[PDB]
């Protein structure tokens, strides 16, 4: 007969693994959901059942039961609703000392280590605490678990991070005004300083007293921060598809709309709050 | 159960899933914050007759034997985004969902 | 530079196509969508951009109005960027009415149906004038076309094979033997609708189910409305409510069918929804 | 806009779709009563570096080369069904949706 990865929803095999076998032959693993097939027919007659019938019929799954499903680490098999076993994720829970909920990685908070253990199986094979407690907002009364370190990212989100400590051994001008010998060096004092910094131009930092002191490159405009007294050099190259108040008290239709009017202008703006200034 | 997932204990022939970890750092993407290391997998294997094929299409091009046509390779046929803490071009860190990371399923098209 | 497939909505470049080309040679095809950026880079800040940055930066597309833009057959290039619009020739058309696309669905008149063709369903065309039916009445086939129905009753016209190769009995829910699959397809073509497949076999004049043996893991069900048998799978699983021909109710049409299968009796739905 | 279309007069080394008629009577597939004949069109050529790939799984694969690993080859990245009328397993004619019949988009994977 033939060997199959699966019983279908319909209860017709599909996924055609090998042909020519017996069923002690196809069932002889510890798979949950391999399945088989006694007819052996030719090539037109299977591609007829498995493309316009739903898969080959008479599908004879190998386990009907929990009995000799291997389901592997950290998976238990039970029986569903409609009878039939599955691998259902079972982590052990048992050595888990902290009973709080914990911030996963992805940045959600999970009821327990437990229901963290339980979605990484579940969905998110990547999953992991990255710190105990709720997720937060800003660092502030943020403590990371060994030397990791609090960053936030651009929604004010809170994450504990290991920061590149040894950069080997590029000039670039930070919006801080301070010249970094390379991007690595201007990431790790990004990293310890807890927040964006950003690229303000490729090259060493000017006293440049208006954009005319700089000379952008790779396409880049100069915009002029007028609250600081440096400029920058951005793209201006995205198109736009909620209104905002920029910090040159007026409102635009959106922050897309606010970027264009700065690269229009050369000067630069962000957002102020949400809503008209009026 | 759409796939086969394999390891180096295996002896399987067929399209299948391993497993495989990128490591960033050794990679030189330098602007990744976290994680550092990921489990990406890869798939490798055989493509005989219409084992592992999901498209009808696959094996009625084969039969049909046209010029430049090469046999049906063992390739993703589902991937999995991961979450990611990086730098953008502007040195900003950036939280995002980075699609198709991740290998879930092998299949032979 | 770089040469990519397309510009984004985000207008950033994307999908590479080539590295270390000018403006001109990655510009020189009648590619409408085709775009170019000029900064070489090493490998990782090409990917940096392209996977984590919305695409590669200062994209700048290779046709930015129509001159020398090649749309292709069937197709014009029109501003809206430029763009190319299905524009097949309907200056030949003499029908003009409502036609009936292969796809079963109606279309305004032959025109809507070429537009469909080419910009959506590649296979489209006209099975017959006028709209789509439902039965077969009144239905005039074009050609050396006949009419029949599909599951749900909806009227196609095609070209019924009428040539089989003269062991492989078949007993069609008909009483009728056919001497192959060939056969008993053609007398359900030249019919208009299903026949179906009772058993493997020639038939039997069958009493009972006691009287029919089936092959191949299947069960007969008799079907009292007109005392013949048939051998089905039996075989699926069920993972709207109907109203059987038993006159009672199940929570779905399989469930209907799983019923038949355990009780040995035929069963069909007589209308959807509840008794 | 997101693959390359061909012809046999391409000089088109790269992953690309090409035409291909595929004729149901021809193969044997005498269940099918429309259509005879469809465009199932195919993919041919080359992938190298990163050209015409959609994922970043692929290219990290590649560098990190684990044993079984094959470059990547040119596939379907986008396919569509036809309306088909043919006769099932009970010889009754249905009208179906029968999906990934036509290769739409080739790309590398």
């Amino acid at each position: 007969g033939n060997c199959w990865l699966r019983q279908a929803k319909n209860g017709r095999c599909q996924v055609l693994y090998k042909t020519e076998l017996s069923k002690e032959e196809c069932c002889s693993t510890g798979r949950l959901s391999t399945s088989w097939t006694e007819e052996d027919v030719n090539d037109n007659t299977l591609f007829k059942w498995m493309i316009f019938n739903g898969g080959a019929p008479n599908c004879i799954p190998c386990k009907e039961t929990c009995e000799n499903v291997d389901c592997g680490p950290g998976k238990k098999c039970r029986m569903n609703k409609k009878n039939k076993p599955r691998c259902v994720c079972a982590p052990d829970c048992s050595n888990i000392t902290w009973k709080g909920p914990v911030c996963g990685l992805d940045g959600k908070t999970y009821r327990n280590e437990c229901a963290l253990l339980k979605a990484r199986c579940k969905e998110q094979p990547e999953l992991e605490v990255q710190y105990q407690g709720r997720c937060k907002k800003t660092c502030r009364d943020v403590f990371c678990p060994g030397s990791s370190t609090c960053v936030v990212d651009q929604t004010n989100n809170a994450y504990c991070v290991t920061c590149n400590r040894i950069c080997p051994e590029q000039y670039l001008c930070g919006n801080d005004g301070v010249t970094y010998s390379s991007a690595c060096h201007l990431r790790k004092a990004t990293c310890l300083l807890g927040r964006s910094i950003g690229l303000a131009y490729e090259g060493k930092c000017i006293k440049a007293k208006s954009c005319e002191d700089i000379q952008c490159t790779g396409g880049k405009k100069c915009l002029w921060d007028f609250k600081v007294g440096r400029g920058r050099c951005s793209l201006c190259d995205e198109l736009c598809p909620e209104p905002v108040c920029a910090s040159d008290n007026a409102t635009y239709a959106s922050e897309c709309a606010m970027k264009e009017a700065a690269c229009s202008s050369g000067v630069l703006l962000e957002v102020k709050h949400s809503g008209s200034c009026n | 159960d759409f796939g086969l997932d394999c390891d180096e204990h295996s002896t399987e022939s067929r399209c299948c899933r391993y497993p495989l970890t990128v490591d960033f750092e050794a990679f030189g993407w330098d602007w990744i914050i976290a994680p550092k290391r990921y489990k990406a997998n890869y798939c490798s294997g055989e493509c005989e007759f219409v084992f592992l094929q999901k498209y009808p299409h696959t094996h009625l091009v084969h039969q049909a034997n046209p010029r430049g046509s090469a046999g049906p390779c063992c390739t993703p046929t589902k991937m999995s985004p991961i979450n990611m803490l990086y730098f953008n071009g502007k040195e900003q860190i950036i939280y995002g969902k980075i699609p198709a990371m991740v290998v879930d399923r092998c299949g032979c098209s």
